[PDB]
């Protein structure tokens, strides 16, 4: 037979733990010197579709075509359905934008003996994913505990932070590199320390956190988006904030009110339910950063364990078993086509989604988000004044306005919410 | 009696019906030749407020004294000179603007700010015009899709003006609604999070806003089941421009016991009232409708506001002058319970929600500006050739949070 549990209320309990990501990986004066010659290439390729009429031979055939040759756009023109044609970008030289013109990647391996045209119907989705393509291939070849050092460091992000009543300075947060995003600054993590509880409902018992995105550093033809990816989740889970993540935009006191479920499984034959992960055959490679299991942490070292297998080697945005090696061209001219099929073979989704079991002891933490202008006038000067100050600690100082972002995350008046499904 | 529980799933799960539509209804420069008397009278009107020496026969502008009651003058007549209260810079002027209306006895409006009653009577003479053009006419005269939207996707497929059925409002113009095309597969999502889900870029031209409406430069959208109703007027979430605005959502479906004590109909055939909409049953559907059918039995003519019942006219006061008081009449009457509708009508046994949990984001980035424009204005390129100013766009995604059926489930006791 079934049973089953259902409640409301608010009780003092842990605070969950929160991530603090700037949306742009890197700090471009720090790492442009590595993208040089992608960037140049970039704009000529910008140039090359927006105004070639602005355009010079003697200008353009400096430029560093083998980046272009290892994965290059092509127009396909196939407007005219009795005969398509393929045109790589390398009396108006204007290319075509009407109705039967795609924008296509033409992925290639066996020294490019196969090729296959991936496809995108606008320029936009098409130049950003190539160039994040090309950066992933760059960023691989660089060792991470250098790469660390690229991304904006706490002592500039964190300007401010309060919890509660108690004070707070960046070296309280932890710090891990996702790949995606660069450095991630977990809070009350839990995994090194004993988590913080808090006492009460309401933004005078939450977190108080005054941050500072750095626009004029962001990677320009990366990072379209600008304020800070944010997360909430339970104490030692990755997080996964690439997919789960809230934003939290410049200029605004954006103020999160939190609210806690929790709920268990009834078993098995109800759905294959694992309380800690020891069950299935997944490495889950993430263990390195002792991390619980999640379905998460299954499903992409699941996606990155095939790869290690149809390619040799394991993709950027994923961990590493200690053994193997991020995939630069240099080293695997094929990857990207290699990776490519197993993002678009959808039986390489769903064996992963059968293998990996769900999660018992499920936590979710529902979100009430809300905004308002921040500084106001009757605010903005002296704080900004204090807050430069703080800038002023800088080996040399360097400040701007339009840079930042104010955070409150605290519970709601009830804040939890435990229900449960059990067999009798 | 009964008693309540929760229960949930994961399966792949299918995509909600997305209704997209501009916040301005109609291209200012395609409406103004209608309007352009109207706003010679309304700018007329605001030029009598400070600094500066046939409509208003109708609807005709007033101001009261608080000092007196059931006494009022003409707002274009003679006037003069307050009322202390607690820099300081709040007090309560002795004059307030207003309009009435009247029957053959009468009912008024007042206004905290006099500008704010111009463009409430504004809105009523707009109203009062709009009524009178034809379906295809205004339909020609609101945005086009292809201009709509810039460009969008779902997991990584694209999608075109052609995915998106057309969906005209009276109050909105030429909304324009997702994954809802008859005769064809209804989407689903296998992967959770932004890259899976809608994602879409709309154009809003600032420049094309008629003035004396009051609003905010951004679009609306609507989450909704697909057989389901926007009521684009009400339930809706606003974009603002130059802005992500990454719209997450569960779903959750809702159900509840029927018992005399607790009643429900599964499909509204239990009710008498006839559904004008085109759409599924529903509360507030079943009741708009048998307000539109009360009115039009005793006003003669059918609310601007809503779809249209057969055999009536759109009223208007050129053509029925005892209109809007006719109209307040049943409004208060409708709000007082006294009306048919309030009592005969129902709840629907089960439906879905999807619950959002909406967050914004600055876009483009201030270094991307200088690039990613120009290729938004390449694509589009042929229809468009200015050079976008970042507040002329703005993005949007819509995705689930999580693949997980959420429902409330009830059993007797
Ligand atoms: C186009 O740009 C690429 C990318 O920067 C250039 O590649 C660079 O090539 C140099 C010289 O081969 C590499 O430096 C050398 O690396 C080898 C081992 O890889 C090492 O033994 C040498 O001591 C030296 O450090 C450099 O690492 C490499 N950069 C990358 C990112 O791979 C290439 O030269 C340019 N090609 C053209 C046609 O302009
Ligand atoms: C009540 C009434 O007269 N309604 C009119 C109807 O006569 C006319 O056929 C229809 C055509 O749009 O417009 C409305
Ligand atoms: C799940 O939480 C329950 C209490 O709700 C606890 O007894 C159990 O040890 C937890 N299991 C895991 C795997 O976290
Ligand atoms: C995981 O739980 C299983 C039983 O559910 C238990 O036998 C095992 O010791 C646990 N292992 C860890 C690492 O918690
Ligand atoms: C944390 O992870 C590291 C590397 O996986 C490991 O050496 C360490 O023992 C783990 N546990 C703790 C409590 O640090
Ligand atoms: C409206 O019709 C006129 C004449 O056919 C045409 O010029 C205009 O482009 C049309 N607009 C729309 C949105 O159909």
């Amino acid at each position: 037979e079934v049973s089953v549990s259902l409640s409301v209320g608010f009780k003092t309990m842990d605070f969950p733990a929160v991530t603090i990501c700037n949306a742009s990986p890197f700090k471009y004066s720090k790492i442009k010197h590595l993208l040089k010659d992608l960037d140049e290439l970039m704009e000529a390729v910008l140039e090359r579709i927006l105004a070639p009429e602005l355009s010079h031979a003697n200008a353009t055939r400096n430029l560093n075509f083998s980046i272009w040759n290892h994965t290059p756009l092509v127009l396909i023109d196939e407007r005219n359905p009795h005969h398509p044609m393929v045109l790589d970008l390398f009396a108006s030289e204007k290319i075509c934008n009407a109705h039967g013109c795609k924008m296509a990647m033409r992925l290639c391996s066996l020294n490019r003996t196969q090729c296959t045209f991936r496809n995108f119907t606008s320029a936009t989705q098409a130049l950003t994913e190539w160039y994040i393509l090309q950066a992933t291939n760059i960023f691989a070849q660089v060792p991470q505990q250098e790469l660390v050092e690229m991304s904006y460091p706490g002592e500039q992000m964190i300007l401010a932070c309060l919890f509660g009543a108690e004070p707070c300075n960046y070296r309280n947060f932890t710090s891990i590199f996702y790949p995606h995003y660069g450095n991630c600054y977990i809070f009350n993590w839990g995994m090194t320390e004993k988590a913080l509880p808090s006492a009460n409902p309401g933004t005078e018992f939450g977190l108080k956190l005054i941050l500072d995105i750095g626009q004029e550093d962001y990677v320009p033809f990366l990072a379209s988006t600008a304020g800070v990816r944010l997360m909430l989740h339970e104490q030692r889970s990755y997080p996964f904030i690439r997919d789960e993540g809230i934003y939290a935009m410049s200029g605004t006191e954006t103020s999160i009110g939190v609210l806690v479920d929790k709920l268990q499984r009834m078993g098995e034959p109800y759905s294959p339910c694992t309380v800690n992960g020891s069950e299935v055959p997944v490495q889950n490679f993430y263990s390195d950063y002792n991390t619980t299991y999640s379905i998460q942490a299954c499903l992409r070292s699941c996606f990155q364990d095939h790869m290690i297998r149809n390619c040799n080697c394991g993709h950027y945005l994923y961990p590493l078993p200690r053994g193997e090696k991020y995939c630069n061209n240099r080293d695997f001219p094929d990857w990207a086509h290699c990776y490519s099929d197993l993002q678009m073979s959808v039986a390489q989704r769903e064996t992963c989604i059968g293998m990996c079991k769900e999660s018992c002891n499920d936590t979710q933490y529902k979100m009430t988000i809300s905004m308002a202008d921040w500084p106001s006038e009757a605010s903005e000067d002296w704080i900004f004044h204090v807050l430069s100050q703080e800038r002023d600690q800088s080996t040399n100082i360097t400040l701007s306005r339009k840079g930042i972002v104010k955070l409150n995350i605290y519970f709601q008046e009830f804040n939890y919410r435990t229900i449960e499904e059990s067999a009798a | 009696t009964v008693s309540v529980s929760i229960k949930v799933h994961f399966r792949k799960l299918d995509f909600p019906a997305v209704t997209i539509c501009n916040i301005n209804p109609y291209k200012y420069s395609t409406v103004r030749h209608l309007l352009a008397d109207l706003e010679q009278e309304t700018r007329e009107a605001l030029k009598s407020l400070y600094g500066f020496p046939r409509f208003s026969h109708r609807i005709p502008l007033l101001i009261f004294d608080q000092d007196e009651k059931g006494k009022a003058r003409d707002f274009f007549t003679g006037r003069k000179r307050s009322i202390i209260h607690k820099n300081v810079m709040h007090i309560e002027s002795k004059q307030v603007v207003g309009f009435q209306l009247c029957s053959n006895d009468c009912a008024t409006y007042t206004f905290s700010s006099g500008i704010n009653a111009i463009q409430e009577w504004y809105k009523l003479h707009y109203m009062n015009i709009m009524a009178q053009v034809p379906l295809e006419k205004k339909i020609n005269m609101s945005y086009s899709a292809e201009e709509l939207l810039v460009t969008c996707f779902f997991d990584g497929v694209s999608c075109d003006a052609r995915n998106f059925t057309l969906f005209h409002h009276p109050m909105h113009g030429n909304c324009y609604t997702f994954n809802n095309r008859e005769n064809e597969t209804i989407l689903s999502t296998s992967m959770g999070g932004s890259e899976y889900g809608l994602q879409v870029i709309l154009y809003i031209n600032e420049e094309e806003y008629n003035p004396f409406l009051v609003s905010s430069t951004g679009a609306k959208v609507i989450i909704h089941r697909q057989d389901e109703y926007p009521f684009v007027e009400d339930v809706g979430t606003e974009i603002e421009t130059a802005m992500v605005t990454s719209i997450g959502m569960h779903l959750t479906e809702s159900f509840k016991l029927s018992e005399p004590y607790s009643q429900c109909t599964e499909d509204g055939s239990d009710v008498p009232i006839r559904n004008i909409y085109n759409a599924a049953y529903s509360l507030q559907i079943c009741l708009h409708s048998c307000f539109q059918t009360k009115m039009v039995e005793k006003c003669g003519c059918a609310q601007y506001s809503q779809p249209l019942p057969p055999a009536a006219n759109y009223c208007n006061y050129q053509q029925h002058p005892n209109w809007m008081y006719c109209y307040y009449q049943l409004h208060r009457a409708f709000v007082q319970e006294e009306l048919g509708c309030q009592s005969v009508c129902k709840e629907a046994c089960s439906f879905k929600e999807w619950t959002l949990t909406t967050s914004l984001a600055q876009w483009p980035s201030v270094v991307s500006e200088k690039w990613l424009l120009p290729v938004l204005t390449w694509d589009q390129g042929r229809q468009v050739n200015k050079k976008l100013n970042k507040t002329d766009l703005a993005k949007l995604l819509i995705f689930y949070k999580d693949l997980n059926q959420r429902s409330i489930m009830e059993s007797p006791a």
